[PDB]
């Protein structure tokens, strides 16, 4: 059961740091967007670390799920 | 009160002991329970197996060697060891319990004595058992081999 | 902005803290919290005091090229 | 520290930023496993030893 | 073809961050040699060992880690037409972090064997290991650090 | 047979154990022949010295043997053992500091500043919001669960790591605090408060702009420094002069127990022979260093018109060059470095 | 041996090309003057504080491993040791920080030239002292290290038998450190002239 509580503690570091990503490059963040080397897009970057956010968020909830179990 | 040693070490003062023998195995038990005595070498003048109790620890280490051998058969033919109850000491804290008798530790060690006499007769048994039966194995894979 | 009093009004305060927690310590374990809590704030303010300095009356002004003009 | 951690962000987080679509939230989840796996290794682990 | 920017200029940046990760590798792969074969050689008596003795190893390898680390930083500043001084910027930092993380390795190597092969023996000896391990790893550090110092000058005031 | 035994082969073994560490102790006794006293000599602490008188009456009143004064306190020149309290906080930091060396008796213990220090070194050299909150979870998941893990068995790795709980925690809180310091927070930045530098007004895409000064950042570096082309030739100056004065400091700190052991000791020649000349000497030479660290950075150098004194050029003039210096740091500079070079080589 | 064999032919070929040129009256074409007036100064500034760091560190961790490793070998049957001749490991390591802090001194001076006062006098000056001065503190600082690791891996073996002989050859190990910090003054000092690139 170690792996599901690695993945499980992997996940759900993904799911609030990814989302602060995302939360970060929808706000125009100048950390983030704010050079010319830095992605131009905001809104694209922060929808796509949104979807994965959310495959993380999947897998947070199975293998707590399989954990509880 | 006790001193919160922290910022210094603990203000410490050297105890002597006047302990008669009619009670000093219950004395090094008590003392020992306590915790908090480290003993200074008095005796360190003489040199070993000279000392006064150098028999009777000698005694002791002897029947730990046959503990040690007994643990080692039960290594050896697979066998959990049952762990001891430690509560029944306490295993720390200044707590004092009722301590085994003299008697009760002869009887450890006269147990302890014949039982490894028996093991060890019944392991060089089991080990000549054992070596005719693998040497007739042997013998009955050699007659096994094809024309 | 701000200057070296902003600095000298951190320390008093700090060091006001210090004492009155000297005063005020718990009588179990009192030099442990002592030493530890007046040891941690003197050691953050130092180490904020020494950023604050850092950045009073700076001699290199941050320099770059790729800030976006929007920005 | 600084250098690594920053470098470290640049190689496997700032990579995904790029790509989009499927294959860019794919990328970025394996890239923030391989990120977070990298830095609790080296960096909390390790340059924290 | 400019006097301030040859068009060897960028031989110096190349061969910089070529061995800026080359000498590294060399020193991580000695030490991991040298602990691989202190470790394998204690496992075959104390192979409770094998996991704890491993540190000389991943120690070793975090000098490719700055050696990495510099190659990445120099190719940021590589270009066709740089200046000599960022040219000699970049492979003084290469130089500087394979030479140190060369040393490093090699010190890592010997000494995490001989510690390996000494803790067995000594579980005290653990603790000991350690310190002179760090101790070498922090002269691969220096040379990082000398590395991001000399290359925080490649391309400022450069024309 | 065998498992006949295996059911009683632990307490045997302990008991065996026991009455042997017994005799062991009472090996170290000086024997009367003629009398029948076993005269034993012990390091107890003064403050369990009732406790274990109390002890001791209560094994007489339960074995009911009249004996005479059986604890006698003496007074000698031995040197009494080294003995700390140690909580479950404590302990870690105290093995840290045992594994150098056993301090003597009544000597300043190095374990109860170590508490602090040694997570916030470690914490100046970690410097990570996100990774030191990282190993406060690690060090947290320990803390909140050490029962658990107290009653179970542990490894080597994880007896190490679990007594040291506290430790981790203490570092990752510091690591924490310093990367708030460092605005570095997995690597990143936060922008929490207002700049104090402030951008041009309007610029073509990809031209070197330098930012103005406006103000000072509150709490920590400022976050207009990340991504910068310079950001490395201001940050590189902040921690090395952080790293010179918060060393200064913690050294002067340990000096000073050093005076508070020789005050302890009535060790007044040490006093006189040892620390007096010792602390002048880092004073003059390094802690003038400090001094001058501190003194540059409260000085307006662009607004005031002098030139900005090299530090390090500084210091060494004042031992290679004695009575000359190209910048001036503040007045009468030479006269003050050639009287602290003087009172060194004194 | 290859290496002795290649050395002999080098040696032979430097001579040939050297009688050839001067014979037939092209000697002043060998001119180290022009090598060395044309060769970049950042060149030289940049090999010496590589090289300085360097060979500072290979002294460090010379100095460290043969300490260590005598440390490691006498503590199995005396840990003790291991704590008390920590104090020769970093005086292995201190000659690594001499040499860092020779580098960082020596890259304060890494200043972009123009075109036109490239190859100026003091640019010049300022090439070859860095180089030089890198070269001494990062051949002193090996030296000090290798010296520092052997009188540590002989005190830790010695105060392995008896704790009595630690504290007279840390008098020995002391005067080692003293080569390095020597190697440190000196370096400053030929450096202490030279001014950035202009
Ligand atoms: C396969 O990927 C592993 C290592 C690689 C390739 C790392 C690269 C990034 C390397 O190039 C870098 C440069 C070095 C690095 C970042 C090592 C960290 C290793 C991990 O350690 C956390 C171990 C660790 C899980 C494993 O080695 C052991 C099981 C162990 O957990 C046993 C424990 O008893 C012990 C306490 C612990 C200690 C020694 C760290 O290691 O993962 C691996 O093997």
């Amino acid at each position: 059961t170690g792996k599901a509580w690695c993945c499980t503690v992997l996940s759900a570091f993904g799911v609030v740091i990814l989302s602060v990503i995302a939360h970060l490059f929808n706000t125009n963040h100048e950390s983030f967007v704010g050079s010319i080397n830095d992605p131009e897009d905001g809104p694209a970057v922060a929808h796509t670390v949104y979807l994965a956010a959310l495959v993380y968020l999947v897998f947070f909830v199975f293998c707590g799920f399989q954990v509880y179990l | 009160e006790k001193e919160e040693a922290i910022f210094r070490s603990a203000e410490m003062a050297l105890v002597q002991f006047y302990i008669p023998q009619e009670i000093s195995r219950d004395s090094a038990y008590t003392l020992g329970q306590l915790g908090l005595v480290q003993f200074r070498d008095l005796n360190s003048k003489v040199r070993a197996f000279q000392r006064t109790f150098v028999n009777e620890i000698r005694r002791l280490d002897n029947v730990e060697r046959q503990y040690r051998y007994f643990y080692s058969l039960l290594k050896k033919h697979d066998i959990k060891l049952y762990e001891g109850d430690t509560d029944k000491y306490l295993d720390g804290s200044g707590e004092l319990y009722v301590p085994p008798s003299g008697s009760v530790i002869d009887d450890y060690v006269r147990n302890a004595s014949y039982l490894e006499e028996r093991l060890i007769q019944m392991e060089d048994a089991t080990d000549q058992i054992e070596v005719q039966k693998n040497d007739l194995e042997q013998y009955r894979f050699i007659l096994q081999s094809g024309d | 902005m701000s200057s070296f009093y902003t600095v000298v009004g951190v320390f008093i305060v700090v060091s006001a803290m210090s004492v009155l927690f000297w005063i005020m310590a718990p009588k179990n374990n009192q030099a442990v919290w002592r030493s530890t809590v007046i040891l941690t704030l003197a050691m953050m303010f130092l180490m904020w005091a020494i950023t604050f300095l850092c950045q009073l009356h700076p001699l290199v002004a941050p320099r770059r090229s790729d800030l976006r003009p929007e920005f | 520290h600084a250098q690594l951690s920053s470098v470290l962000w640049t190689m496997t987080i700032q990579i995904a930023f790029g790509f989009r679509g499927f294959v860019g939230v794919f990328m970025t989840v394996a890239l923030f496993a391989m990120w977070f796996a990298l830095t609790c290794a080296v960096l909390v682990l390790m340059e924290g030893t | 073809m400019t006097e301030l920017c040859p068009v060897y200029a960028p031989f110096f940046g190349a061969i910089g961050c070529a061995s800026a990760i080359i000498f590294t590798s060399l020193g991580a792969a000695y030490g991991t040699a040298k602990s691989g074969v202190g470790i394998c050689a204690t496992c075959v008596l104390r192979p409770d060992l094998l996991f704890k003795n491993i540190v000389p190893v991943i120690m070793a390898g975090i000098i490719a880690i700055y050696g990495l680390v510099v190659s990445v930083l120099v190719c940021y500043s590589l270009g066709q037409k740089q200046a000599l001084y960022t040219g000699f910027i970049q492979l003084g930092a290469g130089l500087s972090v394979g030479l140190s993380g060369l040393a490093a390795g090699f010190a890592i190597g010997i000494v995490g064997d001989a510690g390996v092969r000494g803790s067995s023996q000594q579980p005290r000896l653990f603790v000991g290991m350690i310190l002179i391990l760090i101790f070498a790893e922090v002269l691969g550090l220096y040379g990082l650090i000398v590395a991001l110092l000399l290359n925080s000058r490649a391309t400022q005031d450069v024309v | 047979e065998l498992y006949a035994i295996a059911k009683e082969l632990d307490s045997w073994f302990q008991d065996v154990t026991r009455e042997k560490a017994i005799f062991e102790i009472l090996n170290k006794s000086n024997y009367d022949t003629n009398r029948k006293i076993l005269i034993a000599e012990g390091w107890i602490p003064r403050d369990e010295l009732a406790t274990l008188q109390a002890r001791l009456g209560e094994m007489i009143a339960r074995l009911g043997i009249d004996v005479p004064s059986i604890i006698q306190v003496l007074d000698t020149n031995h040197t009494p053992p080294t003995f700390h309290r140690t909580n479950k906080f404590t302990a870690g930091f105290q093995s840290i500091c045992d594994c150098y060396g056993i301090a003597q008796y009544r000597e300043i213990n190095a374990g109860l500043p170590t508490i602090v220090t040694f997570p916030f070194m470690f914490a100046i050299m970690f410097g990570d919001m996100g990774h030191g909150f990282l190993m406060t979870l690690a060090a947290l998941s320990l803390v909140l669960n050490e029962k658990k893990i107290n009653k179970m068995k542990r490894g080597e790795i994880f007896d190490m790591a679990f007594t040291g709980r506290y430790i981790i925690l203490l570092m990752g809180v510091f690591s924490m605090y310093t990367g708030f310091l460092y605005n570095d927070i997995f690597s990143k930045t936060m922008t929490i408060f207002k700049s104090g530098w402030k951008w041009p007004d309007h610029w073509k895409k990809g031209e070197s702009i330098t930012a103005t000064s406006v103000g000072t950042y509150p709490i920590g570096l400022d976050w207009a420094w990340h991504g910068t082309e310079n950001a490395l030739l201001f940050s590189n100056s902040y921690k090395m002069k952080l790293s010179i004065l918060m060393g200064f400091i913690h050294m002067t700190y340990s000096y000073f127990f050093s005076l508070a052991n020789h005050l302890y000791f009535n060790s007044m020649i040490d006093i006189i022979g040892n620390f007096i000349p010792g602390l002048l000497f880092m004073q003059g030479i390094f802690g003038y260093l400090s001094v001058c660290i501190v003194y540059k950075w409260a000085v307006d150098w662009v607004k005031d018109g002098k030139p900005a004194p090299g530090l390090l050029n500084m210091l060494i003039n004042m031992f290679l060059s004695p009575g000359t210096i190209d910048d001036e740091l503040y007045p009468h500079q030479a006269k003050v470095q050639v009287f602290l070079l003087l009172m060194a080589l004194v | 041996s290859f290496s002795h064999f290649l050395y002999y032919l080098v040696l032979i070929v430097v001579i040939v090309y050297g009688l050839y040129k001067l014979f037939t009256g092209h000697g002043s074409d060998i001119n180290f003057g022009k090598f060395l007036l044309r060769t970049s100064p950042y060149m030289w500034a940049n090999l010496g504080i590589a090289l300085c760091v360097g060979l500072s560190v290979v002294g460090a961790a010379w100095g460290i491993f043969i300490t260590g490793s005598s440390m490691i070998g006498a503590g199995v049957r005396a840990p003790r040791i291991t704590t008390k001749n920590l104090i020769s490991i970093i005086f292995c390591e201190v000659v690594a920080i001499y040499g860092l802090i020779i580098a960082i001194v020596f890259s304060s001076k890494l200043t972009v030239a123009t075109a036109e006062n490239m190859y100026s006098k003091s640019n010049l000056y300022t090439g070859y002292s860095l180089f030089w001065a890198g070269i001494t503190v990062g051949a002193s600082n090996l030296i000090c290290g290798i010296a520092v690791g052997i009188t540590g891996a002989t005190a830790a073996i010695s105060d392995a038998a008896d704790s009595a002989l630690f504290v007279k050859i840390l008098v020995i190990e002391i005067f080692g450190s003293i080569l390095g910090l020597l190697g440190l003054i000196v370096g400053l000092l030929m450096a202490g002239k030279a001014s950035e690139f202009q």
